[PDB]
Formats: structure tokens, C-alpha cells, sequence
């Protein structure tokens, strides 16, 4: 496994270079709103799958293990990405550069919307760095479905933990500040997990409503949680 | 047989 | 606040002292059990544990400093998580089994699609056993769940201080965890790794809680398994 | 508010 032989700086560089692009929206009622967000989610999903392959250690797993991990964490990964690029837009969610949205604007959603805003506010309060974000995102990918299958994944997770500490040490944080910040970051994943589950349940009702056009891929990823 | 399988292999 | 003035060792002793008791079930190995009667035992057991949990929360350093409203919010959010991690903990030395009560030790075969959750609970217990989780580490994690699960859903300059107060207590618990691992002879690298491993498990605990909450709603609508007024009250708080 | 009742008794 090449992933464990990588240094900390090389781990960061690998993750940064693997970053998926920022997509645009196809440019508001409740039918058009959902249609746009799901359309965007389906296209981002395709990029996520290609991003997952470039995550150090993910290629070393069997195809079936990769499928399990992605099925378990895809909505979390979408959400933490949405939260990340919404950091510099307080009170707003940047789904796309041409789609910066209000909490004013179709529910289901307001609960999840405010939670996403709250996460974005927490990141901003912590001054979350890009190098720290890509580590958290990869952690979600490997951790979220690891308890539903082991040694390989846990060792890669340990590697990312070392990488996170490496970043904090480089930033000039003290020994106490390092494990405190490490704690603050990983505790946020618990909330992101919560948001995903709430978002998944809402997605099930959208399917049962049979109004919003959902792609077969987005439907298959939705079936995995049912 | 799923779409996720195909995208992961390409 | 005295929570910010407690040493690591003093923090541990405070948590160990506040530990709720292990309750017994009214399960009877002679009497037969329908899937609803068995479920009734567990929900009844969960109800009695909740009362002990609430009085346990009061003794958690930093919790009583919060407003009454904030205490209700945190408990309404993390009550099933705290139950599950407690269940998982006392099931560590019973591989492939869940010790709901000293007289109620079940495996996955003993029912109704709750089985997925049952397996995740086993896998969590297996994870703790593999990691050789210590009681001092357990009580820290449990207190973390209480303060962290609902902190991201609480507007004013005054409320701001309450959330900041919560995170400050969380840091002290983090410090306490690190102090424990350091005393255990672990290197700095090993301390940070184990800390990460423990906190990542809380993500899985959140997952099981969300799943369990979904079933509890379905049981209410099914109206077969008895549920206490408090349990229904905690349940509706999540379904909102 | 049963929880609120138990939180102050
Ligand atoms: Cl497999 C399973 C069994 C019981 C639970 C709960 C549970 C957890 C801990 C305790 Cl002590 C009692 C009941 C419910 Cl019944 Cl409240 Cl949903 C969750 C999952
Ligand atoms: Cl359901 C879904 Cl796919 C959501 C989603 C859509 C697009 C992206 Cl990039 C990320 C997430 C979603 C978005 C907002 C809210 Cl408040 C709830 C859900």
C-alpha cells in the first residue's frame, strides 16, 4: 500500500490535487428548486467517485468495499463540500457560484438548511484550512462505513490523523492546541453524519412524492440506505 | 449490477 | 464554574462517581416472548435508564452551569446515543452478544429488522474490545456525546457565551483523555491516533441513534409495543 | 416537559 509510505506533505499534496471541481447550476418554485439541487448533486456524485479513487489507500480495497464506503458516505461528502465552499458566505449556502441561496428560500429543508449553515459557521469560527478540509473529507469516506463490514482502512485513518497533527504543528499550534483542535474537528463529523441521515430521509420522501426527477445513480445510492 | 460498479471500474 | 478548575484526575473521579447503575429487566426465561413482548422489555428498560441518565447528566461537570433550556436540548438530542454507548460498553466482554441487562443477554438471532441496528451495536462493542477501551475513557466519551451532539443546534451575544462554555468543557475532557493515554505509556503519536479512533466511533454511534429513532417512530405508529410518556416525549422531540 | 420536571427535582 503506497498510502502508508507517503509522507505528511505528500499526503496533503495528493488530497489537494485530487479535489473535484466546482460545478455550475443549470441557469423559484419548490419543484424547480429540488430539480436543480438534485441535478447538481447527481453531477457532483460522478466527480466524487473519481475523487474517491485518487484518495490514498482507497484503490487498495476491493471493488465491493469501495462500493460500501461510497454508498454509506456519499451524502456526507456532498454536504461537507457544500459547507466548505459556503464558509465565506455567512447566512448563505453556496450550492454553486451562480446559486447562492437563502434560508428564506421549501421544506424538508429548513431544518437541514440551518444545520448546514451552523456547520459552515463552526468552520468559519475555527478558521478551517483547506489542507484540514481535504483530510476530514477523506476521513468521512473511510470511516463512515467501516463499522458495517478493517485493519487497512484503520491504518490509513491513522495516517490522516498524523497528517492533521502535522498541519497543526506546521501552523505553529502548541501540543495542547493540537489535540484540542483535532478533537473539535472530528466531533463535527458526528453532526455531519446527523445531517446526512436527515437528508437521506427527506430524499426518500421526494422519491415517494414522484415529482422531482431523480437520476438512476442518485436513486441507487438512495436504495443502499434502505 | 449497479451504476456505481461501472463508474468505479472505469 | 468549577468544571474549568478540575484537574484531569479530578475530572475522571467525578465522572466515575456519577456513573448510573446497571438495571435489571423483568425478562423471564420461562415465560415465552413475542417480538413485541421482547421489544416491550427493552423499551421499558430504556425508560428506567433514562431517569438515571437525567440525574447522571446533572453530575457531569459543566452541565449544571448551563441554562435549564440548554440542558433539555442536549438531553433530547443525545439520549439514545448515551443509552447505546452504555449498552455497547457493558457488552464488551460478551462477544457476539448484547448485555441489555445482567439477566438479559441476547444474540443477533434472538428479531424484526431491528437486526441491522443490533449488528452495528455488536460491531461497536467489538471495536471497543479490539481497542481495549478503558472505563476512564468510556465515561469521558459519554460526557462528550452529551455536550457535543446538540451543541450545533444551540442568535444573541449572550447565547454565544453558553456555546463557547460548552466547547471549553469539551476541551477539558479532551485534555483529560490525552492525560489518560499519556499515563498509559503511549507516545504522542499514539495518543493522537487513539483520540481520533475514539472520537470517530461517536460518528457511528450517531448513525445507530438516527436509525433507532426511526424505528421508535414506527413502533409508535404501530401501537403494539408499550411506550412510556417520557419515551414518547423524547421521541417526538427528534421527529420535529 | 417531563424532562424539564426531572431536571430540577
Ligand atoms: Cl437492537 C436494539 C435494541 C434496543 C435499542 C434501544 C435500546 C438501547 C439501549 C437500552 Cl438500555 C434499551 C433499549 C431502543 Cl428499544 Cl430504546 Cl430503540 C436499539 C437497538
Ligand atoms: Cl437532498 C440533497 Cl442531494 C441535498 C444536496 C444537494 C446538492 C449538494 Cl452539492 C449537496 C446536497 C440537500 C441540499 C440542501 C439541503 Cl437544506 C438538504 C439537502
Amino acid at each position: 500500500s503506497l498510502a502508508l509510505s507517503l509522507t505528511a506533505d505528500q499526503m496533503v499534496s495528493a488530497l489537494l490535487d485530487a479535489e473535484p471541481p466546482i460545478l455550475y447550476s443549470e441557469y423559484f418554485s419548490e419543484a424547480s428548486m429540488m430539480g436543480l439541487l438534485t441535478n447538481l448533486a447527481d453531477r457532483e456524485l460522478v466527480h466524487m467517485i473519481n475523487w474517491a479513487k485518487r484518495v490514498p489507500g482507497f484503490v487498495d480495497l476491493t471493488l465491493h468495499d469501495q462500493v460500501h464506503l461510497l454508498e454509506c458516505a456519499w451524502l456526507e461528502i456532498l454536504m461537507i463540500g457544500l459547507v466548505w465552499r459556503s464558509m465565506e458566505h455567512p447566512g448563505k449556502l453556496l450550492f454553486a457560484p451562480n446559486l447562492l441561496l437563502d434560508r428564506n428560500q421549501v421544506e424538508g429543508m429548513v431544518e437541514i438548511f440551518d444545520m448546514l449553515l451552523a456547520t459552515s459557521s463552526r468552520f468559519r469560527m475555527m478558521n478551517l484550512q483547506g489542507e484540514e478540509f481535504v483530510c476530514l473529507k477523506s476521513i468521512i469516506l473511510l470511516n463512515s462505513g467501516v463499522y458495517t463490514f478493517k485493519d487497512h482502512i484503520h491504518r490509513v485513518l491513522d495516517k490522516i490523523t498524523d497528517t492533521l497533527i502535522h498541519l497543526m504543528a506546521k501552523a505553529g499550534l502548541t501540543l495542547q492546541q493540537q489535540h484540542q483542535r483535532l478533537a473539535q474537528l472530528l466531533l463535527i463529523l458526528s453532526h455531519i453524519r446527523h445531517m446526512s441521515n436527515k437528508g437521506m430521509e427527506h430524499l426518500y420522501s421526494m422519491k415517494c412524492k414522484n415529482v422531482v426527477p431523480l437520476s438512476d445513480l442518485l436513486l441507487e445510492m438512495l436504495d443502499a440506505h434502505r | 449490477h449497479k451504476i456505481l460498479h461501472r463508474l468505479l471500474q472505469d
